[PDB]
C-alpha cells in the first residue's frame, strides 16, 4: 500500500516535471500490468472470506486481515495512478470502478467482522493513502467539472453514490487528521500553505454540493438519510472551519476571498447558511433531520467569532437568532441547546443578558406552572423554543449557569472594591443587575423542577446569591463609618431580598424535602449567614433594615 | 583502528558474543584501544551482565589511560550507568580519580573532562544526591580530596535543589576537622 | 501576579457588562515586555530576574491533561508569556544566550516524558530569528546530539 503510493506520486512527478529516457517506461507498464490483473483477481486468488475469518483469535485469520488492508491500499493506490496517466479515458475509470467494487467488497465484509466483535481496532478507520491534493482534484472533477470531453467518461464515476461517500470520507479524514496532530499524513502534509490551498479549494467544491443540489432529493434508500452527501459536505465544512480557525487565524480574509473586512464576507456567507437553515426549517419536516439543523448552528457558531460585538452584522446576526428563538418551535433538546448557546455567547459581549434571563424564567414558570397548584401563569409569549420536554430539564442548567457567571463577575467587582479603599455609577450598574436577577429567582423559586441535577443546582446558585449579598453587605459595612449613610436604592435591594426571596426560599426548602444531603444545610446556613451581617449593618448603619424583613 | 570500527556493518547477529568476549580480553591486554572499543561494543549485542563486568574492568584500568580518551570513557560509564548502580560505580570513580596525577597540556584537558561531568550530572539528577550521598557516607577518613569541594561547588552552580544539602554537608565536613586551609 | 492578570483579563473579554465600568488597565503581560523593551540599555541586573521567571512560567504551566479554558488559557497564556520574554531578551541580551538556550535543551533532552512541545516552538523561533546568534554558543547543541540516540521519535525529527 504505502510503497506504491510512494511509487505513483513519485511517477506523477516524473511525469508532470522531469520530462519537460528508457526507464520509467519499466514501471508504468508494470503498473499497467498490476492494473489489468488486479481488476480480474477475486478474493479466492487471495483466499479471503471463506478458508480464513481474518480474525482476532488466530495467527493465520491476522495474516489475512493485515493482507486484505494491504490490498484496499493497493487498490486506492492503483485508482490514483490510472486517474493520473490520461486526460479522462473511459477505460481506465472502468478499471478504476473495478478497484473500487474490490476495495468495497473488502470494507462490507471486514465491517461484518467488525460488527461481531466491538469497533475496538481503528484499522479499518486507518488513512487512506490518498494525496489531499488528489481528493480536491476528485471532487472538483466528479461534482462541478462539466465539460463534455470529460463528461462521458466521468458519468460512470457519478453513478457510483457509494464512491462518492467513500471520497467525501477520505477528505473528513485528512481535516481530523490535520485537527488532531499538526498536520495529515500522507504527500504534502507538513507545508501548511499547500495544505491550506488544498482546503480552500475543498471548501468551495463542498459549497458548491451543500448550496447548489439541496438534501431534498434523496432517491437513494431510507438508510441514506443519515448517510446524505449534502450532510457530509457540511460536517467537512465545520471541522475545516474549526480547524483554520485553530491553526490558521492569520489567514481567515484570504480563506474566505477563495468563496472589505472579514465580517461583510462572513455576513454574506452566514446570510447563505442560515438561509439554508431557514430553508430547512421552513419546509416543515415530521421527521426533520436535527442533525442538518445542529451542524448549521454549529458552523453558525464557529463563523460568529469572527463579528466584532460593534459590527452591525453582529447586530443582524443577534436579532436574526433572536427571531429564530421567537417563531421556531423545534422539537429536540440538543437543538434547542445549541442555539441558546451561541444566542447567549454573542449577546452578553453586547450588553448583559439578565432581560433574557428574566423572560426565560417568566416561560419556564408560565409552562410549568407552580408548587402550590393555584397560581395560573403563562408566558409563551416570550420564547418559542421552550417546551414542556425541553425547558424544564435542558434550559433551567444554562440560563442558571449564566446567572453563576453573572455574580462570579459582580464578586470580582465587589473583591476589587473593598481593596480600592468609578464609586457610585459602579454600585449603581451593580444593584441594577442585582434586582433584575431577584426578579428572576423569585419566578424561578415558584416552579417545579425535576429532582436531577436542577434543584441541587438552583440551591447552589441562590447559595452564591445569598453569598455575593454577604459580600455586598459586608463592603456596605467597610464603608457605612466612614460616608455615613447608605444609597436609597441598596435600600430597595434589601427590601426585596427581605420580602420577595427569602420566605419563597424556605417554602420550596420544603416542598423539596417532602416529596419522597448537603445543600440545603448550606442554603439555610447561607440565609441566616445573611439575617446575621444583615443586624451587624442595620445595627452600624443607622437604618431599621428588620421592618422590611418579615 | 579502521577495521574495527568497521565491525558491525560486517557482522550479523550470532557471532556477537565471541567477539565480545575476545574485545574485552584485548581491552584488558592493550589500554590505547579503550576508546574505538567501546564504542564498537555499544553498537553490538551483549549480555548486560559482560557490560557491568567490562565497566569494573575499564575502571579498575582507569589510572591507566592517557587523559585523551580519559574524557570520553567518563562519557561512557554516565551514559551507561543504570539507575542501580549509581552509588558503587561514583563510589568506585570518586576513589579512583585523583585531579593531581595529570598535571596548556594537564588543564586543558582536565576542562574537557569537567565539561563531559558538566553534562552527564546536568542531564541526569540522580548523580547529584548520589554523589554527595557517597561523600557524606565517607565521612570516616579525614583524607578526602580535591575531587569532592570541586565537585560540590560544581553542583550548587547547577541543580539548585541542592545547595541546603551540599551547606548542611559542608558544615558537617568542616567541624568534623576533614576540610580545612590545605 | 500574572496567573491573576490573565484572569482578569479573559472575565473582561467573556463580559461586556465589566467593559463598560472599568477603564482598559495595563496588564501586567504587557507591563512586563515594556520592561522588556526599556531592558536593552544597562539593565544587566534585570535579565538575569526575567530568564528565572520565564522559565518558571513554562515550568508550572506547561500542558500536562493531554501529554477548556481555565487549566488551559492562563496556563497557555502564562507559557505563551515566558516565551514572548525570552524570544525578546535573546534578540538584545546577548550575553544570557547559552543560558536560555542551554537550559531549553537542557528541559529538551532528559525529560522526554513531561511535554515538551512549547520548548521545542520556542527553540524554533529562537534559532530561526538569528541562527548566526547560535555561532556564538554552538557547542551547547553538538554536546545535546550526543543524547538523540536514547529519545523517542517526534522529538527527534521535531
Amino acid at each position: 500500500d504505502y510503497l506504491l503510493c510512494c511509487i505513483q506520486h513519485c511517477l506523477a512527478w516524473y511525469k508532470n516535471t522531469v520530462i519537460p529516457e528508457a526507464f520509467y517506461e519499466d514501471l508504468d507498464d508494470i503498473l499497467e500490468s498490476i492494473t489489468n490483473r488486479m481488476i480480474k483477481s477475486e478474493l479466492e486468488d487471495f483466499e479471503l472470506d471463506k478458508s480464513a475469518d481474518f480474525s482476532q483469535s488466530t495467527s493465520i485469520g491476522i495474516k489475512n486481515n493485515i493482507s486484505a488492508f494491504l490490498v484496499m491500499g493497493v487498490c486506492e493506490v492503483l485508482i490514483e495512478y490510472n486517474f493520473s496517466i490520461s486526460s479522462f479515458s473511459k477505460n481506465r475509470f472502468e478499471d478504476i470502478l473495478s478497484l473500487f467494487m474490490c476495495y468495497k467488497k473488502l470494507s462490507d465484509i471486514l465491517n461484518e467482522k467488525a460488527g461481531k466483535a466491538k469497533t475496538k481496532m481503528a484499522n479499518k478507520t486507518s488513512d487512506s493513502l490518498l494525496s489531499m491534493k488528489f481528493v480536491s482534484s476528485l471532487l472538483t472533477a466528479l461534482f462541478r467539472d462539466s465539460i463534455q470531453s470529460h463528461q462521458e467518461s466521468l458519468s460512470v464515476l457519478r453513478s457510483s453514490n457509494e464512491f462518492m461517500r467513500y471520497a467525501v470520507n477520505v477528505a473528513l479524514q485528512k481535516v481530523q487528521q490535520l485537527k488532531e496532530t499538526g498536520h495529515v499524513s500522507g504527500p504534502d502534509g507538513q507545508n501548511p500553505e499547500k495544505i491550506f490551498q488544498n482546503l480552500c479549494d475543498l471548501t468551495r467544491v463542498l459549497l458548491w454540493r451543500y448550496t447548489s443540489i439541496p438534501t431534498s432529493v434523496e432517491e437513494s434508500g431510507k438508510k441514506e438519510k443519515g448517510k446524505s452527501i449534502s450532510l457530509l459536505c457540511l460536517e467537512g465544512l465545520q471541522k475545516i472551519f474549526s480547524a483554520v480557525q485553530q491553526f490558521y487565524q492569520p489567514k481567515i480574509q484570504q480563506f474566505l476571498r477563495a468563496l472589505v473586512s472579514v465580517t461583510q464576507r462572513t455576513a454574506f456567507q452566514i446570510r447563505q447558511f442560515q438561509r439554508s437553515l431557514l430553508n430547512l426549517l421552513s419546509s416543515q419536516e415530521e421527521d426533520f433531520n436535527s442533525k442538518e439543523a445542529l451542524l448549521l448552528v454549529t458552523v453558525l457558531t464557529s463563523l460568529s467569532k469572527l463579528l466584532e460585538p460593534s459590527s452591525p452584522q453582529f447586530v443582524q446576526m443577534l436579532s436574526w437568532t433572536s427571531k429564530i428563538c421567537k417563531e421556531n418551535s423545534r422539537e429536540d433538546a440538543l437543538f434547542c441547546k445549541s442555539l441558546m448557546n451561541l444566542l447567549f455567547s454573542l449577546h452578553v459581549s453586547y450588553k448583559s443578558p439578565v432581560i433574557l434571563l428574566r423572560d426565560l424564567s417568566q416561560d419556564i414558570h408560565g409552562h410549568l406552572g407552580d408548587i402550590d397548584q393555584d397560581v395560573e401563569v403563562e408566558k409563551t409569549n416570550h420564547f418559542a423554543i421552550v417546551n414542556l420536554r425541553t425547558a424544564a430539564p435542558t434550559v433551567c442548567l444554562l440560563v442558571l449557569s449564566q446567572a453563576e457567571k453573572v455574580l462570579e463577575e459582580v464578586d470580582w467587582l465587589i473583591t476589587k472594591l473593598k481593596g480600592q479603599v468609578p464609586n457610585q455609577p459602579v454600585e449603581k450598574a451593580i444593584i441594577m443587575q442585582l434586582g433584575t436577577l431577584l426578579t428572576f429567582f423569585h419566578e424561578l423559586v415558584q416552579t417545579a423542577l425535576p429532582s436531577g441535577s436542577c434543584v441541587d443546582t438552583l440551591l447552589k446558585d441562590l447559595c452564591k446569591m445569598y453569598t455575593t449579598l454577604t459580600a455586598l453587605v459586608r463592603y456596605y459595612l467597610q464603608v457605612c463609618q466612614s460616608s455615613g449613610g447608605i444609597p436609597k436604592n441598596m435600600e430597595k435591594l434589601v427590601k426585596l431580598s427581605g420580602s420577595h426571596l427569602t420566605p419563597l426560599c424556605y417554602s420550596f426548602i420544603s416542598y423539596v424535602q417532602n416529596k419522597s444531603t448537603k445543600p440545603i444545610p448550606n442554603l439555610i446556613f447561607a440565609i441566616e449567614q445573611y439575617e446575621k451581617f444583615l443586624i451587624h449593618l442595620s445595627k452600624k448603619s443607622k437604618v431599621s433594615l428588620m421592618q422590611h424583613m418579615k | 583502528h579502521d577495521i574495527i570500527t568497521s565491525l558491525p556493518e560486517i557482522l550479523g547477529d550470532s557471532q556477537h558474543a565471541d567477539v565480545g568476549k575476545e574485545l574485552s580480553d584485548l581491552l584488558i591486554e592493550n589500554t590505547s584501544l579503550t576508546v574505538p572499543i567501546l564504542d564498537v561494543l555499544s553498537s553490538l549485542r551483549l549480555d548486560p551482565n559482560f557490560l557491568l563486568k567490562v565497566r569494573q574492568l575499564v575502571m579498575d584500568k582507569l589510572s591507566s589511560i592517557r587523559l585523551e580518551d580519559l574524557p570520553v570513557i567518563i562519557k561512557f560509564i554516565l551514559h551507561s550507568v543504570t539507575a542501580m548502580d549509581t552509588l558503587e560505580v561514583i563510589s568506585e570513580l570518586r576513589e579512583k580519580l585523583d585531579l593531581q596525577h595529570c598535571v596548556s597540556s594537564g588543564q586543558s584537558c582536565i576542562i574537557l573532562l569537567f565539561d563531559v561531568i558538566k553534562s552527564a550530572i546536568r542531564y541526569e539528577k540522580t548523580i547529584s544526591e548520589a554523589w554527595i550521598k557517597a561523600i557524606e557516607n565517607t565521612a570516616s577518613v579525614s583524607e578526602h580530596k580535591v575531587f569532592d569541594l570541586v565537585m560540590l561547588f560544581i553542583i550548587y552552580s547547577t541543580n539548585t535543589q541542592t545547595k541546603k544539602y551540599i551547606d548542611r554537608v559542608l558544615r558537617n565536613k568542616i567541624r568534623s576537622g576533614c576540610i580545612q586551609e590545605q | 501576579s500574572v496567573v491573576k492578570s490573565f484572569k482578569d483579563l479573559q472575565l473582561l473579554q467573556g463580559s461586556k457588562f465589566l467593559q463598560n465600568l472599568v477603564p482598559h488597565r495595563s496588564y501586567v503581560s504587557t507591563m512586563i515586555l515594556e520592561v522588556v523593551k526599556n531592558s536593552v540599555h544597562s539593565w544587566d541586573h534585570v535579565t538575569q530576574g526575567l530568564v528565572e521567571l520565564g522559565f518558571i512560567l513554562m515550568d508550572s504551566y506547561g500542558p500536562k491533561k493531554v501529554l477548556p479554558s481555565l487549566s488551559r488559557m492562563p496556563n497557555q497564556h502564562a507559557c505563551k508569556l515566558g516565551a514572548n520574554i525570552l524570544l525578546e531578551t535573546f534578540k538584545i541580551h546577548e550575553m544570557i544566550r547559552q543560558e536560555i538556550l542551554e537550559q531549553v535543551l537542557n528541559r529538551v533532552v532528559t525529560r522526554a516524558s513531561s511535554p515538551i512541545s512549547h520548548f521545542l516552538d520556542l527553540l524554533s523561533n529562537i534559532v530561526m530569528y538569528a541562527p548566526l546568534v547560535l555561532q556564538s554558543c554552538s557547542s551547547k547543541v553538538t554536546e545535546a546530539f550526543d543524547y538523540l540516540s536514547f529519545l523517542p521519535l517526534q522529538t527527534v525529527q521535531r
